[PDB]
RNA sequence: GUAUCUAGGACUACCAUGGUUGCAACGGGUAACGGGGAAUCAGGGUUCGAUUCCGGAGAGGGAGCCUGAGAAACGGCUACCACAUCUAAGGAAGGCAGCAGGCGCGUAAAUUACCCACUCCCAGCUCGGGGAGGUAGUGACGAAAAAUAACAAUACAGGACUCAUAUCCGAGGCCCUGUAAUUGGAAUGAGUACACUUUAAAUCCUUUAACAAGGACCAAUUGGAGGGCAAGUCUGGUGCCAGCAGCCGCGGUAAUUCCAGCUCCAAUAGCGUAUAUUAAAGUUGUUGCGGUUAAAACGUUCGUAGUUGAACUUGUGCUUCAUAC
């Protein structure tokens, strides 16, 4: 069924393989270097950005919730991202014009769950971490 | 507690005029023991009297009363004073030599370069 | 530089972590063998994975192939030295059949238990850890030893610390000193 | 090569272990007199006209005419003379 | 769509933050984990009363 | 022919019309130096490599040159262009992608320390110089080994054994395992700290006096408990709000998902999380996928490259010898 299974067909497999791997979604991303070109992270694990605005993101059905996201502009690219503030209360911790760490939601891009267009997480406000602040183990550096 | 230093691994090495040794040191219910005392004890085993028994090795081993070391015993003081490696003499020092501490001298040597030849001139500046 | 650091992660935590039956076995293994936490179990379990794998590779080869003979016999002898292996087991075929427990037993955390100065698995452990065991002449901090056979007889009280009778308590000295005032 | 530590007298030749390592090999003080040299090349022209060069870079002038490349010569060492050859 | 954010951390401020109480510092690893294997296995010779609970109040 | 250390279109005259290409040339891109290697694996592979080695390359971008066996050198020169510096204003002098350090960039990476004692190199050298290297300091990339308590006993707890009595049910009581801040003396130094050892001289280790254990002390965590996924259909507060949730989903007043508490689980000197990668993924298929309808036959055929390709062509045997049964 198909494959050139002859003794000296040897080039043809490689050629055809590259024609088939053209369609391979992970290899498209790798070869075409889409991370650096289109994705707001330049394949860079974290990005520090500046907080523009706090957004009251209305959830997709069957869930009626106001799910509290934050608009962030990365220092390297000026690119606008909406990132979610995970773990409790948290917009109260964000404060407009603070320096915030933008991390992703572990989803190979793709918008969260029932949360429209929020491909990203927040892990830190003012270099402390959100996480520490909720538990109360740490207290916010002044300004 | 009587000690009894009995020393393994002998080399008669006449090219540095020295019996070069491993020291196995018992003090089996206490520990430790000063190098000066190690020279004193070792000296009256080879008849070479203690200020020649140049012993630099040493680790007090695991949990009790052994130290495995190295001793070097030099036949004449005259040969000792010649092969030295200088710093070894200085520890037990009838030989005390001059701390610099070195980066002061380097700064002076760099100053020395700048001005044509003379060099005694800028010994004086230094 | 030179070239230093050759690592090797001794150290694989299990392919699926939350399987009830597995959990209980690990948890029991900590009780029967008082190992702090499950990572100490995973050091041995990963150690087994290396040993089992090494055995399997050599078994597929035909004896008398030199490569099988030199390495197989040697690994076998080493495990016999550790006391894991009994002579009837000294073939790579029986090495496949090996269990976690055999390795753990050879620790002194389980041996001072056997030899009544602890009377329990539990008591044996802590003593070694803070630095109370001698392997012949040497006071030994490290509980994880996996003790080779012929040093098992040399398992004793450390001699200048106060059982072997120097310094008594230092509780005794505190208590003696209370009645002195 | 013969390494002679005159005081005290050990007399060595550097020769090879089966493990492809040098050995410490103690030789008789009369064995220490010579050494065996494999001959790299024999060429004609430099003084006084043929010359033989060994693998230890020693050039020995006027070689016996039957000495052909990859032969060994016993070298007297005290003088740089050929005093045996094995075809 | 633009619902607000007016209601932010009303619950964190209206929860009385129930006292941290304690009930006993549980030991370090070797001791504690062995302490738990009474709890799990030996104590816990388990009556065959069709399963029970580590986290059963009543 | 010229150049050169050398072949040489390297270069130049003349003279030919060649050279390379669907076996993907020419061009463009590359977080693209290459390899030795690393990661991840059932294998097969896929991915990685900027970096501890080896070779080559460069030293702001470029060009040119002297010396010298060797440099088209930059911690040499000369020049330009870009940068940076001082100046008594005429001028002159510079290359941290060397070591530290600073600024900036960023997700992201240490001390303006000490030493040639080790390792070795260079030099005219036994001796000097050496941020080559070693040393300390910083360092949860990462790997490696575990201090943080243990035993009787007391207070009650379980399970056998006995006396029993034999749904029930009580008394003696053991190797134990414990829930108790009850007790009691013991153990061993991590830490601390003479001394010694270490070291060039210090440091820590390895040694060891003097010290340190009723945790409130020598005082452990980080996520989770509806399911995936291991553990609360718990208690207060909240009530589709706040917020939770990698996913499915929870929350519209028994909330077993929230926020706490309590109880506990899972991994604990580590764990969470992000990003990239790999397993899973058979979702890349050489090994080893699918194509009627699930995502899949080009409208169809000719047809060249590509690719593939039937049978027949030293070969069967016979005998004997040795050699397994």
């Amino acid at each position: 069924m198909g494959k050139p299974r002859g003794l000296r067909t040897a080039r043809k497999h490689v050629n055809h393989r590259r024609d088939q791997r053209w369609a391979d979604k992970d290899y498209k991303k790798a070869h075409l270097g889409t991370r650096w070109k289109a994705n707001p992270f330049g394949g860079a694990s974290h990005a520090k950005g500046i907080v523009l605005e706090k957004v009251g993101v209305e959830a997709k059905q069957p869930n009626s919730a106001i799910r509290k996201c934050v608009r962030v502009q990365l220092i390297k690219n000026g690119k606008k991202i909406t990132a979610f503030v995970p773990r409790d209360g948290s917009l109260n911790y964000i404060e407009e014009n603070d320096e915030v760490l933008v991390a992703g939601f572990g989803r190979k891009g793709h918008a969260v769950g029932d949360i429209p267009g929020v491909r990203f997480k927040v892990v830190k406000v003012a270099n402390v971490s959100l996480l520490a602040l909720y538990k109360e183990k740490k207290e916010r550096p002044r300004s | 507690t009587t000690a009894t230093i009995r020393t393994r691994k002998f080399m008669t090495n006449r090219l540095l005029a020295r019996k070069q040794m491993v020291c196995d040191v018992l003090h089996p219910g206490l520990s430790s023991v000063n190098k000066t005392e190690i020279r004193e004890k070792l000296a009256a085993m080879y008849k070479v009297t203690p200020d020649v028994v140049f012993a630099f090795g040493f680790r007090t081993n695991f949990g009790g009363g052994r130290s495995t070391g190295f001793a070097l015993i030099y036949d004449t003081l005259d040969f000792a004073k010649k092969f030295e490696p200088k710093y070894r003499l200085a520890r037990h020092g009838l030989f005390e030599q001059k701390k610099q501490t070195r980066k002061q001298r380097k700064e002076r040597r760099n100053r020395m370069k700048k001005v044509r030849g003379t060099a005694k001139a800028k010994i004086g500046t230094g | 530089g030179r070239i230093p650091s050759v690592f090797s992660k001794t150290y694989v935590t299990p392919r699926r972590p939350y399987e009830k039956a597995r959990l209980d076995q690990e948890l029991k293994i900590i009780g029967e063998y008082g190992l702090r936490n499950k990572r100490e179990v995973w050091r041995v379990k990963y150690a087994l994975a290396k040993i089992r794998k090494a055995a399997r590779e050599l078994l597929t080869l035909d004896e008398k192939d030199e490569k099988r003979l030199f390495q197989g016999n040697a690994l076998l002898r080493r495990l016999v030295r550790i006391g894991v292996l009994d002579e009837s087991r000294m073939k790579l075929d029986y090495v496949l059949g090996l269990k976690i427990e055999d390795f753990l037993e050879r620790r002194l955390q389980t041996q001072v238990f056997k030899l009544g100065l602890a009377k329990s698995i539990h008591h044996a452990r802590v003593l070694i850890r803070q630095r109370h065991i001698r392997v012949r002449k040497q006071v030994v901090n490290i509980p994880s030893f996996v003790v080779r056979l012929d040093s098992q007889k040399h398992i004793d009280f450390s001699l200048k610390s106060p059982f072997g009778g120097g310094r008594p308590g230092r509780v005794k000295r505190k208590n003696l000193k209370k009645n002195q005032g | 090569d013969v390494i002679t530590l005159e005081k005290t007298g050990e007399f060595f030749r550097l020769v090879y272990d089966v493990k492809g390592r040098f050995v410490i090999h103690r030789i008789s003080a009369e064995e220490a007199k010579y050494k065996l040299c494999k001959v790299k090349k024999t060429q004609l022209g430099a003084k006084g006209v043929p010359f033989l060069v060994t693998h230890d870079g020693r050039t020995i002038r006027y070689p016996d005419p039957l000495i052909h490349a990859n032969d060994s010569v016993q070298v007297d060492i005290a003088s740089g003379k050929i005093t045996d050859y094995i075809k | 769509v633009h619902g607000s954010l007016a209601r932010a951390g009303k619950v964190k401020g209206q929860t009385p933050k129930v006292e941290k109480q304690e009930k006993k510092k549980k030991k370090t690893g070797r001791a504690k984990r062995r302490i738990q294997y009474n709890r799990r296995f030996v104590n816990f010779v388990q009556g065959f009363g069709r399963r029970r609970g580590p986290n059963a109040n009543s």
